[PDB]
């Protein structure tokens, strides 16, 4: 023997069929997932978990996969999700089947690789300017269109019967997360979860939600004008970097050892008291000891807070982060503090702290979600984080590109012109191209139950006389225009869609044999 | 083509493995070198095709390198570990011609096993070797050509596309063309008195997933890779002059010297101490802030105790980042990297000079990730590559797609003669040995004929992966290379062909100088000086002993 | 008294005699100091 190689070596043309057979099963198992009729796939995690969900994207996270050109296309979900979060269903369908349709050749006509990427980097800028031309501006201060556009993600989920009131969560948690150009992250958005309750009664409410109830009785639960001040620092004893080893010769130096311990943490409260907060939130444990000082001042004490929530009180209240609290000042204390009640729910305690609303630091939110049971909301949370997404492509890119599968027929009709004038050696990996752009419309009849062969026939000949927004009705899977449809989406969207499928299909052509387990 | 094994001699006996001896062992070597070498035949050339490799853990790689595959091969053959080591010796020197100098060395010892069973010993092949190289490197020098009447950096663009073909980066490669070459000129620095020099690695390569390939952005500027310690600081400076302190002494609470041990008999003076211990490293920070620096940057983690000043007197935190990292960005700003913090004087102070200046300095999130990006440096300037792909593992092609770019690009600037390329010169070595050793003749003639022939599979192997003729490709590159080896250098036609030949894109015989194709003399040098060490090292072997471990 | 120094990589036709000794080592570098000095003094600690 020789090395770590050898066993079953693939070579030829049946390597490149092992890698086009392999992607194109990826994409057939969530080809029932796009569409507003879309079913639901339920996922058995080895921890003994449960995700139920129709994106693609949380499909092929947790579904174990073993073969070298599969998992490529596992990969391609956080393509979209980390870059924009919507869409990701849609990449998988088309780039799986750019693969099997623009590539068929070199089974047959014996092509090679090289020859076709080189008509594929042409096709697509092609087929962005296609794009561009077919996508229509939007205003992006008009209410009224923010909520049609964000119930494009929505009308294929379960939340479109909401869809009316899930439309007033997103468009205020984008609006704040907004900063003034207008950049926008996810990080301070808050995904906490109550378990029970009606989704009508679900309202997103400014500042951070706690779930530790007020340490002492007489800690008052009602305050008027909360002033919160945020301490690092335990109010604890700190034993120090280096040991004491205090030498203790007579009897009367030990008791004055654990008196200043007292005395010590006394003197800390004393600064606190300066600047009379109403509510103190230590990130580290807390002492029996120090609390009673801060209550004799008014101050409030609170359990240990994680260094994630800390950031989005100091943005609420527009406090300052003070370690030390020598240093702390009247300036890093926060102010316009709306409302701050405890209310009881059985599973745990619930502290609200409601923002004044009346430029500076961007403000941070909370969205509260009332659900069925603990797996819905994780469903509506995935939801609303599509949803969310959509407002964001719209602030950064104010076009609008056409939805509803009329974006991906719109460029196969342009590529099958152009494949004739072209002529050459390309013609067929660029008009192979109009192909696959063809799938995903296709799909949306598929699972709406009509017959793809006499509409995708009419939805061709009327895209070129009647406009280039006709495309295909989910519920009633009829030939309407997207005018008169009502919902739209980004371009930003559609533009992710089609590098990402084209510049993957490129890597998978590439490959000539497969080796496996050679080592680690 | 090892059958029946051997016969194990009970007179004959050593500890460990059994001892082989005769033509098997140069039997085994070729047949381990037909093994590595198959595996690079089809990654050579733009037409040809890499492959993969699994890790056994469900993470694979996709390169086109010749290097990182045989680097990914443990070879258990005690010669075959020579070419697995010669691709890493050959990256590491010139940067390019890792694929071609596998299969030369392979080629050399496939026709010089051959020749041993002509019954010409092995040093008389050797022999014929070293003094058919020693002619092929001056003729090397005879068809080099100097650079001139070029319309700006078009010299150098041509030549990185070279290095670009075969590779995902060949379809893009005449976006990534202008990237590569004012990467190169913007870290031009001076050394040896007067020599031009280049530092290699110093373009940051970050990795980003999302957009297109084509839309990568060129950052006039350093770019380093680490997140914000608070979130509450400005990620954006505005303001020209921005000051960059360049810091390896993190601000934490710190214990003393193991050495100390603290014994105190009162009880009052912990709180002096306990004060102290956090004090101590305050002197330092706040000689730092009264400076103006905007953006400090630290080697080490900092504790959010010293945080807090950071953000009241708005100045930008970092924590821990590769040290190699943080040197350039000193020189580039004109700051001046503290190990540490001490002057002449016993007391401490902090001067002005050991402070950096750049136009701005910004953090830019590219998808999740959040990078500072820094342009407009002073002193000195720099460069940053932010690649963008479909996935990851493309990003990690795309690494040593450029890497290898960078190596060409900077050993073409050093020797202002080129060769053309896309084997033109293997097509040219091979007549100029023809009519080599033909004066000689005697014994030596065939060993020397064998090495001419041996260079031919380079030229042929690209034209396999294509798909096309490769007979009518070769007998195109010997029409015009042979005639022309007598010209003499007047009444000029002649010399004019034979520079030319073997496109892989049309299949047809076309000028390289037009087509753009060109590669540096330094590829060309020292790789068959590598190669042949590595067929000299294996030829001599006449037996393999094996010894099992203990 | 003859000292042969391996290094790694390059080709034979790179050996050649050096006039003086030549030091195996290799510098820090890690505070940044001076890698080339000419007309200096080399010294020698044996201490720490």
């Amino acid at each position: 023997v020789f090395m770590n190689a050898s066993q079953e070596r693939t070579t030829g043309r049946q390597a490149q069929i092992s890698n086009i057979t392999a992607a194109k099963a990826v994409a057939d198992v969530i080809r029932t997932c796009l569409g507003p009729k879309a079913m639901l796939k339920m996922l058995l995690d080895p921890m003994g978990g449960l995700v139920l969900t129709n994106d693609g994207h949380a499909i092929l996270r947790e579904i174990d996969v073993a073969h070298p050109a599969a998992k490529s296309m596992l990969e391609l979900s956080r393509t979209q999700d980390e870059e924009v979060g919507d869409g990701t269903t849609t990449v998988i369908i088309l780039a799986g089947e750019i693969l099997a349709q623009c590539a068929p050749y070199l089974i047959e006509k014996n092509i090679h690789p090289v020859i076709i990427i080189q008509a594929l980097k042409k096709a697509l800028t092609d087929a962005l300017e296609v794009i561009k031309q077919v996508s229509k501006p939007v205003d992006v201060e008009n209410d009224a269109a923010m909520k049609k556009l964000i119930q494009a993600s929505i009308g294929t989920k379960y939340v479109i019967h909401w869809s009316e009131k899930m439309c007033e969560l997103a468009l205020d948690a984008v609006k704040t997360v907004r900063k003034d150009f207008e950049i926008d992250i996810k990080r301070y958005v808050r995904v906490e979860k109550i378990p029970g309750g009606d989704v009508l009664d679900s309202r997103v409410l400014k500042g951070v939600l706690l779930n530790k109830d007020v340490v002492h009785p007489k800690m008052s639960r009602h305050i008027e004008n909360p002033r919160v001040v945020l301490l690092d620092c335990p109010l604890e004893y700190k034993k120090g970097e280096s040991q004491t080893n205090i030498e203790i010769e007579k009897e009367e130096d030990w008791n004055r050892i654990l008196q200043i311990e007292e005395e010590q943490v006394q003197l800390m409260c004393e600064q606190i008291l300066a600047v009379r907060p109403t509510l103190v939130i230590t990130e580290k444990g807390v002492s029996d000891l120090a609390q009673h000082y801060l209550l004799k001042g008014g101050c409030s004490v609170l359990r240990r807070v994680k260094k994630s929530d800390n950031n989005r009180i100091a943005r609420v209240t527009g406090a300052t982060i003070v370690n030390r609290v020598e240093d702390l000042k009247e300036s890093d204390v926060g102010t316009n503090c709306g409302l701050f009640k405890v209310e009881m729910i059985g599973d745990e305690y619930f502290s609200f702290l409601d923002n004044c609303k009346e430029s500076g630091l961007q403000k941070a939110c909370t969205i509260m979600l009332r659900g069925g049971s603990k797996d819905i909301l994780n469903e509506i949370d995935r939801n609303l984080q599509d949803a969310m997404a959509v407002a964001r492509n719209v602030m950064l890119s104010p076009s609008l590109s056409p939805g509803g599968g009329a974006t991906e027929m719109a460029v196969s009709v342009k590529l099958a012109e152009k494949a004739k004038q072209l002529e050459g050696i390309q013609q067929w990996p660029y008009q192979a191209v109009a192909d696959a752009m063809e799938c995903i419309p296709r799909t949306l009849i598929q699972n709406a139950g009509g017959d793809p062969i006499r509409l995708l026939s009419q939805l061709r000949a009327k895209h070129a006389q009647g406009n280039f927004t006709t495309g295909i009705d989910g519920d009633k899977g009829k030939i309407v225009d997207m005018v008169s449809y009502g919902i739209w989406e980004p371009e930003v969207i559609k533009q992710q869609s089609v590098k990402t499928a084209i510049e993957s299909a490129c890597l998978l052509l590439r490959v000539d044999d497969i080796v496996s387990g050679v080592r680690k | 083509m090892s059958q029946l094994f051997n016969n194990s001699r009970s007179d004959t006996l050593f500890l460990g493995g059994e001892k082989i001896s005769g033509d098997d062992i140069r039997n085994q070597n070729v047949l381990a070198t037909m093994a590595v070498a198959n595996v690079v035949k089809s990654s050579l050339g733009p037409v040809g095709l890499d492959k993969m490799l699994v890790d056994d853990i469900g993470d694979f790689t996709v390169t086109n390198d010749g290097a990182t595959i045989l680097s990914l091969l443990d070879v258990q053959h005690p010669a075959g570990k020579i070419l697995v080591e010669l691709a890493q010796q050959q990256d590491r020197e010139i940067g390019d011609g890792t694929t071609s100098v596998v299969i030369i060395a392979s080629e050399l010892l496939k026709r010089a096993n051959e020749l041993v069973k002509n019954k010409i010993h092995p040093t008389t092949i050797i022999t014929g070797f070293r003094v058919a190289l020693r002619e092929a490197i001056r003729f090397i020098n005879e068809v080099l050509s100097t650079s001139v009447d070029t319309l700006g950096k078009e010299t150098l663009i041509n030549i990185a596309k070279t290095s670009m073909s075969s590779k995902i980066i060949g379809a893009d490669s005449d976006f990534f063309s202008n990237m590569v070459v004012d990467a190169l000129l913007a870290v031009k620095t001076q050394n040896s008195k007067g020599e031009i020099k280049y530092p290699v690695k110093a373009v940051n390569v970050l990795k980003a997933h999302g957009k297109s390939a084509t839309e990568s952005l060129l950052v006039p500027g350093y770019a380093l890779n680490c997140t914000v310690a608070s979130q509450a600081m400005p990620k954006r400076i505005a303001g020209g002059n921005v000051k960059i302190a360049c810091l390896d002494l993190n601000l934490q609470k710190a214990r003393m010297a193991m050495g100390v041990q603290i014994n105190i008999d009162d009880p009052e003076q912990l709180e002096q101490i306990r004060k102290r211990e956090a004090g101590i490293v305050l002197e330092r920070v706040k000689k730092i802030i009264d400076a103006g620096a905007q953006v400090v940057l630290t080697t080490k983690g900092i504790d959010d105790l010293c945080l807090k000043e950071f953000v009241e007197a708005k100045i930008m935190g970092v924590r821990r980042c590769k040290k190699e990292d943080l040197r350039r960005i000193a020189r580039a700003t004109g700051a001046t990297l503290v190990s540490s913090m001490s002057n002449l004087e016993g007391e401490e102070t902090f001067e002005s000079s050991y402070l950096g200046l750049c136009d701005e300095v910004v953090q830019a999130k590219f998808s999740d990730d959040e990078c500072i990006l820094i342009k407009g440096t002073s002193k000195h300037s720099s460069s940053s590559i932010i690649l963008r792909g479909a996935n990851d593992y493309s990003l990690d092609e795309m690494e040593r797609s450029l890497h290898d770019s960078l190596s060409v690009v900077k050993r073409t600037l050093e020797s202002g003669n080129v060769v053309p390329g896309g084997g033109c010169v293997e097509a040219a070595l091979n007549i100029y040995l023809d009519n080599f050793a033909t004066t000689v003749g005697s014994r030596e003639q065939l060993a020397i004929a064998e090495f001419a022939a041996a260079l031919l599979i380079i030229p042929k192997t690209l034209a396999v992966n294509a798909a096309k003729d490769s007979s009518e490709l070769v007998a195109k590159l010997r029409s015009y290379h042979a005639a022309s080896q007598m010209a003499k250098p007047e009444d000029v036609k002649r010399r004019s062909y034979r520079n030319y030949g073997l496109d892989l894109i049309r299949g047809k015989i076309v000028d390289e100088i037009h087509a753009g194709v060109l590669e540096p003399t330094i590829s060309k040098v020292k790789s068959l000086k590598s190669a042949l060490e590595a067929c000299v090292a294996i030829l001599r072997i006449d037996t393999m002993i094996t010894v099992d471990p203990e | 008294d003859i000292r042969l120094v391996k290094k790694v990589g390059g080709t034979i036709d790179d050996t050649e005699m050096i006039d003086g000794v030549v030091l195996t080592q290799t510098a820090i570098k890690s505070a940044g100091g001076p890698t080339r000095k000419e007309k200096a003094k080399i010294g020698l600690i044996q201490f720490q």
